């Protein structure tokens, strides 16, 4: 009935929030001064379970061994490490001195799954253990007020309907229940995404409870002041724990690198038992019994399998992967460092991804003119003019008027990332200061603080009073910072590169007009002035005590403005430059309010500029808003109070007519509702987070990706890629490498199926023809396993033919990793010629040795024979058994050197699959080493003292060497043919025919 | 007598020629 | 849902009409390229190699010594009374002596008389096709007495006392070189040492060596062995109907109703053995009469 219960998490939460205080402690019965007697404390502690999520599912490691020795491919190995034991058991209850083939091959299968499955869990159990050294979980403990006193006790032991305290700085521990605040500015940013730190007021505001102000929240930081509150929701009952639960609790869905490989081996099974059972039938027709049928069923089914593919598959992935932690973009599972190649849609998240979540100061006003700050987060920008009076003037304005310092340890840590205690507007300007002006220590110290005045509940002003320690004029030097409507209504005189002027409005419109375009552009501005009291009417030894009218509010000296907003991060909007060019829907999904939200989406590139929404346009025509046609609008922003209100078709036309959208205000259950919609599509999705909302988005995304470090634990572990470093650009490294080893396994892939053609013929044609087996079982898993290994992993490491991340995304309905093509290329083309270079170099061995290819008609049934030992080839001489299978074992032998001069060739155009070879070149170091080690050890095998006594490898006359290379000279040539009518020819035949 | 083989030589050159070549790709994947 | 079968818009299993003629036309024009290629190149192969020698003839090094009866696990096993239970071997005996009666060797143009006592051995030039096709030297049935085919007794050599003869594996070229008359401990035999190639059998442990009483050899002249007269092989091509020497060996006093091992061995310094191959040079069988 689990059902029910994820049903009622996918739903927006409810309240009693707005209720009276007497109403509320009468429902909960709690002494709004005093908590509760510790009695009840620990009747509810020990009633309910302690204030804090349950802990994760443990996942024992038996579990995650035993799922990488299944799988898809692993599966298809098992079951042909089954018929493999079937056919062994058939040949040995019913035939004399049966064969250990068969054996061999069912305990190699098994190897081969186990050895995938010991590695492929070694790298998942290490990306899991190197995740592991992340959790600096460190006990909080929380000041609870209980039986009249205040008590600090741990987060866990907090239990419901019980008064806490919180002090600016600390964390608020469960869900609570304002009752008192006193200026306190809580962080919603890691659960609501509200990027500027909301306040919290015990009036009821809003009848949402995540937008009202009477409710503290699981896991927010109280930014400044004080509050009290009442515990409403503890433990796993609460706002981000319901969210955390649903985010445990959802589905991961397939992999599309999983689906690839799942039609995959459709085709390869298709074919495979297409073979077995039309030469079951042929091989029934023609003479032999039910129990030879059998076993050549089994045997022509079993060798369609690409034994050795799962494991340079896997490899494969492995090495995209440790590319993709070089540059700390770490991924949980293996096979997801594909999915992001394959990504169209990208939902991103505003604070905390898109933007660095933090205060900086934007903007600054001089000289009537805009002058923009540096606001990147490693401090690599463009930097303003800061040589000028105003600027000088302004800088100490701010440095001096401003509750805000660096802490203890703050000396080793930069300029920005350090910590900063007080308002976030604060430590934005202090930052700047100490950033863009030396250093506000001596700067702050210079200037002896006399009397101060903070921040006003109405008029908000700053202001305060500092002794002049310049060398030619000893008057006070007053500053006053504020909102520029309460700073415009006293200021009568105006900086201006030193000097003063009054306030004609020819340039105080002209800050007008400044306010409302930092102000309109998302930003939070503020105002900053100065004056100059005159020491003979407030001498040096006069105390201005703040209580009357000793500093002249009016007449004072506006410098300039200075805005902030949080900023995106570095390589943010070249990211999703990036992304777009690629092809790939861009569609910013946050909370947070959309007048900030809208700018961001302007300012990184999600909207375009030029475009306009559907509201833009009724503004700029002065016309309502329900007039507009929305096909003219482009781009659309989504309200989520609008979106509680939608249906799947709408939300479906939503996404089909608007190319660009952002929807803002929407709840976590909406989040993961537009990734549904986003999937109904039928398109790949990649979930860009970091706080707790973005986990039951990053859990049902086809791939969610989570900040290292400003991400959330929750969001962090419901993620299938981590962003070590928070680069937002790993992602388009994430997306050209997704594209990259999609080709590249293509290639690899039609290379191992491409030598399965040689690997079988010889089988099928001595059924049909009757003549001696051509090829020897232990050669092709020298073959499979041996030779072809090293190549197939070099595969891996070919580089881009033209531009992938200028091609659009690949269809998943229509660009198959394993298409009708590849099919028609290697089991068709390639391996044909292969095979045929095999049998040439088999019939020279017998036509040198005596036995001409007429004469091998109908030979196998004498040739097979273990006591006709006189057995005459074409000169009529008596050949033994021993002696005829020395020549049939020494045939085996060159049959698969034949298989590594093919594989030269099909390897070199297995490298390039639209390029010509001369193009993109023999750069490929892993190759080169691959054909030389291919080669060395091909001839190992036949001439290492005992080869011919282990695996039957019989040493070969050098003249067999050359058997093979016109073959492999030919496969160049027409390859090469093909890639060249590709090139030239980019219509259909060559192209829709062979280009896999 | 033409019932008679130098396999051992026809082996010993197909050893060296497979150490040759493997030391040979070593030194290619190793590019210093 | 899977009716990608057809369409009212053209497709025939998968594709269309027009596209299945496309494909099919080519994959016959490659395919067929394919073909002669691999003609043209088995042809040349063809060119390479002669009509009258096999261009390497080392895997043959040691030659055979195989036996009449081909049994499946070369053991004689049947009943002196039965007469069905050893036709599979007496039918192996007729048809293999089937080309050594009198009358299919007729022919004066093609069968030379070699003699009644065994010579040195007989070089008919080269192994070119200057001269014509070579003569073959002629072996009646008679020479294996006691163990001749159908001439007076067709007694199937089974109502006790098996026949079993042996045969020098045909090799092209090959002139037998038995051993010097410094003879190291080779079980009593003839000094007709010169120009034969010995063969002797005996058991093969203390066991078999007591079971097998008396074993009575038959040749050409008397001695057992091959004669030197009837190499080298010149090949199927230029010797057909070639008839390479035969030797019987018969058990007269064996251990009725009891499997015992006996080992053939063919002496000489051109014959080779192999503790792989147990009829390189050597020959083995189990012989049981039981009753
Ligand atoms: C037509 C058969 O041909 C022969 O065998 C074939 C088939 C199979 O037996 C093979 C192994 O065992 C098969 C194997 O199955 C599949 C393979 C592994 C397959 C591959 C899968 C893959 O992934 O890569 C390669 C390709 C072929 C293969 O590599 C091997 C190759 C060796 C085989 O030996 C070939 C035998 O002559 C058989 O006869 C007898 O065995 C026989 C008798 C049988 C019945 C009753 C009485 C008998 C008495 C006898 C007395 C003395 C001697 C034999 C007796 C014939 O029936
Ligand atoms: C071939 O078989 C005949 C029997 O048909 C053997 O003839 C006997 O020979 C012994 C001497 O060894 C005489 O004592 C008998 O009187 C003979 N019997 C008959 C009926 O002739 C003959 O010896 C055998 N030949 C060989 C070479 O063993
Ligand atoms: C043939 O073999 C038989 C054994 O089957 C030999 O005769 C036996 O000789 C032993 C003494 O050594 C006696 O105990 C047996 O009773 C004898 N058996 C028979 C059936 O006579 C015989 O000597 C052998 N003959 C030849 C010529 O080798
Ligand atoms: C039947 C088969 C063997 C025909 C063989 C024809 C091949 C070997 C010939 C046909 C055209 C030739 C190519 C013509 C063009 C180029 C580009 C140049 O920058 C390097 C040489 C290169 C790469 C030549 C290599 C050899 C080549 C590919
Ligand atoms: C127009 C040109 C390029 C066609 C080239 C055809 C050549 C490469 C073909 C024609 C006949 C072939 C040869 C046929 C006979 C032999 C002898 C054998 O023991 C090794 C293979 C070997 C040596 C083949 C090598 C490739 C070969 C020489
Ligand atoms: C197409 C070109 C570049 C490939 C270069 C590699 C060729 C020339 C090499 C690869 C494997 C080599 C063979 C390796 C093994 C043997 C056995 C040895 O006892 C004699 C040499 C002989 C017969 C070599 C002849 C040359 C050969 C065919
Ligand atoms: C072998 O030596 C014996 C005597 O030891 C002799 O009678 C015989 O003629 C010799 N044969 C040859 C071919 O030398
Ligand atoms: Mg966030
Ligand atoms: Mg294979
Ligand atoms: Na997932």
């Amino acid at each position: 009935k689990e059902r029910d219960m994820d049903e009622l998490k996918k739903e927006v939460s409810m309240d009693d929030h707005k209720l009276s205080l007497d109403e509320l402690h009468r429902k909960y019965g709690t002494d709004l001064s005093r908590g509760l007697t510790p009695a009840r404390a620990a009747e509810i502690l020990a009633r309910d379970g302690p204030n804090a999520l349950t802990p994760p599912p443990t996942t024992p490691e038996w579990v995650k061994f035993c799922r990488q020795l299944f799988g898809g491919f692993s599966m298809l190995l098992w079951i042909g490490a089954i018929l493999c034991f079937l056919a062994y058991g058939i040949q040995a209850a019913t035939e004399e001195e049966p064969q250990n083939d068969n054996l061999y091959l069912g305990v190699v299968l098994s190897a081969v799954v186990i050895i995938t499955g010991c590695f492929s869990y070694y790298q998942e159990a290490k990306s899991s253990k190197i995740m592991e050294s992340f959790k600096n979980m460190v006990p909080q403990q929380a000041l609870v007020i209980r039986n009249g006193e205040k008590m600090s006790i741990n987060a866990e032991e907090v239990v419901v309907g019980d008064l806490v305290e919180v002090k600016g700085g600390d964390r608020i521990p469960a869900d609570l229940r304002i009752i008192s605040a006193n200026g306190c500015k809580v962080d919603n940013s890691s659960l609501t995404g509200e990027s500027e730190p909301q306040t919290r007021s015990p009036d009821f505001t809003n009848e949402n409870p995540l937008e009202t102000r009477n409710i503290a929240f699981f896991s927010t930081n109280c930014v400044e002041g004080t509050a009290r509150g009442i515990v409403v929701y503890t433990g796993d009952r609460t706002v981000m724990g319901r969210i955390a639960t649903l985010a445990s609790g959802l589905e991961g869905g397939q992999t599309p690198i999983a689906a690839e490989i799942e039609h995959f081996i459709h085709i390869i099974t298709g074919v495979a038992v297409f073979l077995g059972v039309s030469f079951f039938i042929l091989s029934l027709i023609l003479e032999y019994t039910w129990l030879e049928a059998v076993i050549f069923l089994i045997g022509i089914i079993v060798a369609n399998v690409p034994e050795g593919l799962l494991a340079t598959v896997t490899v494969c992935l492995t090495l995209t992967a440790k590319r993709m932690a070089r540059k700390n973009c770490l991924v949980k599972n293996l096979e997801a460092v594909e999915t992001l190649g394959s990504t169209s849609t990208i939902c991103s998240d505003k604070t905390g991804t898109l933007t660095q979540n933090r205060m900086t100061v934007a903007h600054m006003w001089s000289d009537n003119q805009i002058h923009e700050a540096d606001t990147t987060e490693n401090q690599s920008g463009v930097s303003f003019d800061k040589t000028s009076a105003t600027w000088l003037a302004l800088s100490r304005i701010a440095g001096l008027c401003n509750r805000a310092v660096f802490q203890a340890n703050q000396e080793n840590l930069p300029i920005l990332k350090r910590a900063v205690a007080g308002d976030a507007s604060e430590s934005a300007l202090l930052k700047c200061i100490e950033l863009c002006c030396g250093s506000v220590k001596e700067m702050r110290e210079r200037y002896t603080k006399i009397v101060e005045i903070p921040f006003n509940s109405t008029n908000k002003y700053q202001l305060s009073i500092h002794k002049n320690p310049n060398t030619a004029e000893p008057r006070h030097l007053l500053v006053m910072k504020g909102a520029p409507e309460r700073i415009l209504d006293r200021c009568s005189s105006i900086l201006i590169h030193g000097k003063e002027q009054p306030l004609d409005e020819e340039l105080k419109d002209a800050f007008q007009n400044a306010y409302l375009e930092l102000g309109g552009l998302g930003e939070r501005v503020l105002g900053f002035c100065h004056l100059f009291l005159p020491d003979e009417q407030f001498p040096e030894g006069f105390q201005f005590d703040t209580d009357d009218v000793n500093f002249p509010l009016d007449n004072l000296c506006f410098v300039g403005l200075i805005s902030m907003i949080d900023p995106p991060r570095a390589a943010v909007p070249d990211a999703v430059g990036k992304c777009r060019s690629a092809g790939i829907k861009v569609i910013m999904v946050t909370g947070d309010h959309p007048i900030t939200a809208k700018a961001i989406a302007k300012g990184v590139g999600i909207i375009s500029e030029g475009n306009e929404t559907v509201e833009d346009i009724a503004a700029r025509l002065n016309i309502p808003v329900s007039q507009v046609n929305p096909r003219d609008a482009k781009a659309c922003v989504v309200h989520g109070s609008d979106l509680k209100d939608m249906t799947s078709e709408q939300l479906d036309d939503i996404l089909k007519y608007h190319t660009e959208i952002v929807f803002a205000r929407t709840s976590p259950q909406q989040k993961l509702i537009i990734v549904e919609g986003c999937q109904r599509q039928g398109a790949i999705v990649a979930v860009t987070g970091d706080g707790v909302n973005d986990s039951p988005a990053s859990k049902k995304a086809d791939i969610g990706v989570a900040m290292g470090i400003a991400g959330s634990d929750v969001s962090k572990q419901a993620a299938d890629m981590i962003l070590l470093d928070d680069n937002f650009a790993s992602i388009v490294t994430g997306v050209e490498e997704g594209r990259l080893i999609f080709d590249n396994l293509k290639k690899s892939i039609a290379y191992t199926l491409t030598s399965n053609i040689p690997e079988i013929t010889p089988f099928l044609i001595f059924i049909i023809a009757n003549i001696p087996l051509p090829l020897g079982t232990v050669t092709i898993l020298c073959i499979d396993l041996g030779t072809d290994m090293v190549p197939a992993i070099s595969l891996a490491y070919e580089q881009a033919e033209s531009d992938i991340m200028k091609r659009q995304p690949r269809n998943p309905k229509t660009d198959k990793l394993v298409n009708e093509q590849l099919i028609s290329m290697a089991y068709g083309q390639i391996g044909m010629i292969q095979a045929l270079g095999g049998f040439f170099t088999y019939f020279v061995i017998l036509a040198e040795n005596g036995f001409l290819p007429i004469h091998l008609l109908g030979l196998r049934v004498n040739w097979d024979d273990r006591w006709i030992n006189d057995v005459e080839d074409s000169y009529g001489q008596q050949w033994t058994y021993e002696q005829r299978k020395i020549v049939e074992f020494t045939c085996h032998t060159p049959f698969f050197v034949t298989i590594v001069v093919v594989q030269w060739a099909d390897l070199v155009i297995c490298k390039t699959r639209r390029n010509s070879v001369f193009q993109q070149g023999m750069k490929n170091k892993i190759l080169i080493f691959g054909l030389f080690e291919e080669t060395a050890l091909a001839a190992f095998l036949s001439y290492c003292p005992g080869m011919g006594v282990a695996l039957r490898m019989y040493p070969l006359k050098p003249t067999w060497w050359f058997c093979a290379f016109p073959y492999s000279l030919l496969i160049f040539v027409y390859d090469e043919v093909r890639k060249l009518i590709i090139r030239r020819r980019p219509g259909g035949w060559v192209e829709k025919e062979t280009y896999y | 007598d033409p019932f008679y083989y130098d396999y051992e030589t026809v082996r010993n050159g197909g050893l060296i020629f497979a150490a040759l070549a493997f030391i040979v790709g070593l030194i290619i994947i190793l590019s210093k | 849902k899977k009716f990608i079968w057809n369409s009212e818009k053209k497709e025939f299993l998968g594709r269309t009409g027009g596209s299945w003629f496309k494909i099919l036309l080519f994959y016959v024009i490659f395919y067929g390229c394919l073909a002669g290629i691999f003609i043209g190149t088995i042809q040349v192969m063809l060119l390479t190699i002669s009509e009258f020698k096999p261009t390497y003839q080392d895997r043959v090094a040691p030659p055979g010594l195989t036996q009449i009866p081909q049994s499946q696990k070369t053991e004689i096993s049947f009943r002196p009374n039965d007469p069905q239970s050893y036709e599979s071997y007496v039918v192996s005996i007729v048809r293999f002596l089937e080309k050594y009666k009198d009358l299919a060797q007729k022919d004066d143009m093609i069968f030379e008389d070699c003699g009644n006592v065994p010579s040195e051995l007989k070089e008919r030039g080269e192994y070119n096709n200057e001269r014509g096709e070579r003569k073959v030297c002629r072996f009646r049935l008679e020479w294996l007495g006691n163990c001749s085919g159908l001439n007076d007794e067709t007694y199937g050599y089974k109502d006790g006392k098996p026949c079993v003869i042996i045969k020098l594996n045909r090799v092209l070229g090959f002139k037998p070189k038995p051993p010097k008359n410094e003879s190291l401990e080779t079980y009593p035999v003839m000094k007709y040492n010169p120009y034969v190639l010995p063969v002797h059998c005996t058991g093969k442990r203390d066991e078999d060596k007591e079971k097998v009483g008396t074993m009575e050899y038959f040749g050409l002249g008397g001695y057992p062995g091959f004669p030197l007269q009837y190499y080298p092989y010149y090949g199927k091509l230029l010797q057909p109907k070639y008839l390479q020497p035969l030797m019987a060996v018969q058990f007269t006093n064996l251990t009725m109703d009891t499997e015992i091992r006996i080992e053939c061995k063919a002496y000489g310094e051109n014959i080779g053995y192999s503790e792989k191959d147990r009829f390189q040079g050597r020959f083995d069988v189990k012989i049981e009469v039981k009753s």
